[PDB]
DNA sequence: TCAATATCCACCTGCAGATACTACCAAAAGTGTATTTGGAAACTGCTCCATCAAAAGGCATGTTCAGCTGGATTCCAGCTGAACATGCCTTTTGATGGAGCAGTTTCCAAATACACTTTTGGTAGTATCTGCAGGTGGATATTGA
DNA sequence: TCAATATCCACCTGCAGATACTACCAAAAGTGTATTTGGAAACTGCTCCATCAAAAGGCATGTTCAGCTGGAATCCAGCTGAACATGCCTTTTGATGGAGCAGTTTCCAAATACACTTTTGGTAGTATCTGCAGGTGGATATTGA
């Protein structure tokens, strides 16, 4: 594979710790049980980046299978980032939401990379890694974004790169059954208390 | 734009005027760029082992003076 | 007058090329090291290199201008510029 | 009853043994290898400030910049040896042109 | 944490230069040039061991890397100190 | 009393050119390249060690030392015979 | 019983490198992968050099090896060259050079 | 001609150029002035090592000189020529 | 003498070694004199070196260190 | 263009120095095994200092001109190379002693460890004070005449 | 040479950014006292190789001449610097992260010591064989014709 996304995979490998590394790898399911069971664990953790890495070459990993990586990391340690909440008013199925935000997107910026998952509770999570129009996007600073379906509310990360916060609202507003967007009076770290009072006001108004 | 380009005829024309140079031919603009690329190059490619060795994304001074002290090049004013 | 100048050029130390241009051109060179990561740079690194190259450059231009010298002409040719890295290794 | 005053010095004796010590550069280190080394750094050290000093004076100013430094230097013959391939930040260069 | 040469430049300069100071740019050319030379000298004194099969620097070894690195008359001098410098410890 | 490298440089000349001898002055040559280049390295490893506050030397400084010292296309294949070697060491 | 030569692959001495590393104050501890990589190197870099000193012996129609080989050889290639720059090859002349 | 022939011919060697003896009495010469006044002896190949690096140094700098002949559009060479490649390296 | 025992065809052979064609006549004394320079130079350390070590014989090992130092490592001898 | 003379190039012969091979050996150096220990990896976490945007004004960009310089040509006298005849200095070879190198003693100097005192680096909060920027007045060289 | 204009120096005032000076502290580090150990100096002896002589001839030296080249003087056209009007990119500032750096734990890999093989360096002695020099012998360009 390209020399620029076996990095980006080392790196992120080298991130998890060992107690968990194998509940990440399984989620990820690029690589069979068998070529699991074929490594070994407890050896230092360059050498077994190494193995893993040899995997993938033999293998065709592409930008996106270490975009997905990336997404289940996030989904364990939320904690690292610091998430903001924004509100949809004034107002599809799951496919022409991700189509629409994705052709957004490609539309106002001819380089970006785009990637989704699902989660319980009919959420999705959603990374972008934010390019130009002459320029390639940058992998390690991305924008997390959690939006629940069924709710007109989205959770934000805090990238250490601006610019692009207007764009990604009226992404939003539009590929939703929506057509404007406000940004809430709460902000932590902690993901899941914004998310249980937010649902809080949400059911009980 | 190509960021070279930003090495600009003015501070060409002032560097060589620091050396001495009374008058200067329009095609040392672009032999000035590509000599200036080369000495970046070669100390920037070592600056970045010594860096990575130490499992760090920053370039500090001292792994710019020790690629420099490499290349046969010392500095003083830095630490 | 290029007199006055080159009077004025040697009694000063500042820096003669711009930071920014400097600054992006040391970037664009280190990412092709690095396998497309972004890496930081200390405040204190980039005036080093950059004091480092400006120095190269001046010395150069010395010893280049003493081989137009020695061939009988006044004005700098990149012939005179190869020849002495040549000559000094 | 320290050792750089026991010599005669300004400078640190035992700094300087304790550098050598961790530095790889023997299994041992004798007692008057670190003040030999001391005072030598010292005499080198006061031989460049008086001409840092006299430059600054020259130009009619109290204070040592690294101007100062490096007109001392390359003015005279045996510093500019020793110091041949170094550069000095904020230094710039001497003086110099010439005719045809 | 951090240690340097600050102190006893300073103690020089007012030894030579009583009415004059010195700026903080330029105190660290002068730690540079310190830790420089501290190199050259106790490297060359490394090597005169190993050539000679010695496990022991002294102030021999010093005097001849000072011998072989500095130039002409700054070498006498520096010999001339290092050595009144010994012979005065010596004798307390 | 003395010891060279003559034995393994015979060897590897005998492995690429078998046809082929090698005078006893040029030997002396190979010997002083192997000398050199051993340096080289080493003292390179012993810096990186300094600079990073280790006392030990491994095989990831061996590793960016010759990528310091050596040019290009030389100094990728020294890295992938260096990395074989040791881990077809370890494996037994 | 076995060496450590023969476990790495190599016609180097792996020992010995060792007990230079150890005795040439480089530092205090040293690893038991560092002399495997270093002897790999060396063999890697005589290997080369002989490689094409006999190139050039056979050109010039010789059966045996000689300083001038070696001096053609690394002033023929544009690695080796910069690697030994500053290096003087006795008995080895220079490469022929008109104009 | 005769120069090329004879170029062509001391390019394609090896040997040494300078006398033996001469450069030998040279070098001791030289050393009794350092010494203090007293006579050193000289193993033969601390002597050969000498000479082979004086006759390199030699040959490296007339090659590096007479760029600077051609340069200033000549063909004779000039002390000049080594005067300006000793201060370009920087000796 | 002694430096005129380097012999104006000797300094010819030297410099048609080097690629010259040809040779004014105020170069034997210029080539002398640069020679003279650099024997100086290297035979001092080795002096030095050799008296580190108390033993009045010099050797090729203090030879090539001092060339060594000068930074012109040379092959051949040790 | 012709071609003898160098000159080149190839090819064969002989032999002398230097290479390669075999045997002995012995020592010193490397390997294996078991124990203990300390350096460095792995994981947390916090504060510093790096990066990203924005607003504007100062330096760079573009065009024209004319005066200066680079480059080619001609001519002539100085100086280099080539050839030839001498002979003086280098090269090669061999008896000789001075100095390097190994082995044995011992003794002086360095490492190791514990207690105790001194010094240096960093922060808080000062207080100067040196040097730079702007303003104004007096005095000369060079531009063009 | 006259002369106005920059330009050159010099003096002055103002101020603010940076250097010296105190306090203080407390952590790190250096010093003093015993004790043990081993590295290097001092003495003797031996044999290797480096200085010092004397013949032989091959390379260096000196003179002269012919021709090649360096250097100076013309001349012409290309091209670089200077000046002026304009606008775009760099500099400065303020706001957040994210990555470096310090702390704790533990575990894995390194030092240490002892007993046992093995490998490499040196020495006779063997022989053999590669390449250098010589000479034959075929065949090409070359500067004088």
């Amino acid at each position: 594979m390209d020399e620029t996304v076996a990095e980006f995979i080392k790196r992120t490998i080298l991130k998890i710790p060992m107690n968990e590394l194998t509940t990440i790898l399984k989620a990820w399911d690029f690589l069979s049980e068998n070529q699991l069971q074929t490594v070994n664990f407890r050896q230092r953790k360059e050498s077994v980046v190494q193995h893993l890495i040899h995997l993938c070459e033999e293998k065709r990993a592409s930008i996106s299978d270490a975009a997905l990586l990336d997404i289940i990391y996030m989904q364990f340690h939320q904690h690292q980032k610091v998430w903001d909440v924004f509100q949809m008013s004034k107002g599809f199925d799951m496919k022409q939401f991700k189509n629409s935000f994705k052709k957004i997107l490609q539309r106002a910026l001819k380089n970006v990379t785009v990637s989704f998952r699902e989660t319980e509770e009919n959420a999705v999570w959603i990374r972008i890694a934010w390019g130009t129009q002459y320029t390639k996007p940058n992998q390690y600073k991305p924008t997390y974004v959690v939006y629940y379906s069924q709710t007109p509310y989205a959770f934000t990360s805090s990238s250490m790169l601006r610019r692009n916060t207007p764009l990604l609202g009226q992404a939003l507003t539009i590929a939703s059954k929506h057509h404007q967007i406000v940004k809430m009076d709460l902000r932590s770290r902690y993901l899941d208390s914004l998310k249980a009072i937010v649902f809080k006001q949400y059911n009980q108004t | 734009r190509d960021n070279i380009q930003g090495i600009t005829k003015p501070a060409i024309r002032r560097l060589a005027r620091r050396g001495g140079v009374k008058r200067i031919s329009g095609l040392i603009y672009e032999e000035t760029r590509g000599v200036l690329k080369v000495f970046l190059e070669n100390v920037i490619r070592d600056a970045v082992t010594y860096t990575e060795h130490a499992k760090r994304k920053t370039v500090t001074a001292m792994d710019v003076v020790y690629a420099l002290k490499r290349q046969g090049r010392t500095l003083y004013g830095f630490g | 007058g290029w007199l006055k100048e080159i009077r004025k050029l040697q009694k000063s130390t500042h820096l003669l090329i711009r930071k920014l241009p400097f600054s992006r051109l040391a970037r664009e060179i280190c990412v092709k090291f690095t396998r497309g990561v972004d890496f930081n740079w200390q405040a204190q690194a980039l005036l080093a290199l950059q004091e480092a190259a400006e120095a190269f450059l001046v010395h150069l231009f010395e010893d280049a201008y003493l081989l137009t010298l020695h061939a009988g002409r006044v004005t700098l040719f990149p012939k005179d510029v190869q020849l002495a890295r040549r000559i000094r290794g | 009853k320290s050792r750089s005053s026991r010599a005669g010095l300004q400078f640190p004796v035992g700094r300087v043994h304790r550098l050598l010590r961790k530095g790889n550069y023997a299994e041992r280190v004798g007692a008057g290898a670190p003040v030999y080394l001391a005072a030598v750094l010292e005499y080198l050290t006061a031989e460049i400030l008086e001409l840092a000093g006299n430059a600054a004076r020259d130009n009619k100013k109290t204070r040592i910049i690294p101007r100062h430094l490096q007109l001392a230097i390359r003015n005279d013959e045996e510093l500019n040896k020793l110091l041949g391939r170094v550069t000095i930040a904020q230094g710039g260069v001497l003086p110099n042109i010439q005719a045809v | 944490r951090k240690e340097s040469y600050s102190v006893y430049v300073y103690k020089v300069l007012k030894q030579v230069h009583p009415d004059t100071g010195i700026s903080s740019k330029a105190m660290g050319i002068m730690n540079s040039f310190v830790n420089d030379i501290f190199e050259r000298i106790a490297g060359e004194a490394s090597r005169l061991a190993h050539y000679n099969k010695r496990s022991t620097i002294t102030s021999r070894e010093i005097q001849t890397a000072v011998r072989l690195l500095l130039p002409g008359e700054l070498a006498k001098h520096a010999v001339s100190e290092g050595t009144k410098a010994v012979t005065k410890y010596t004798s307390s």
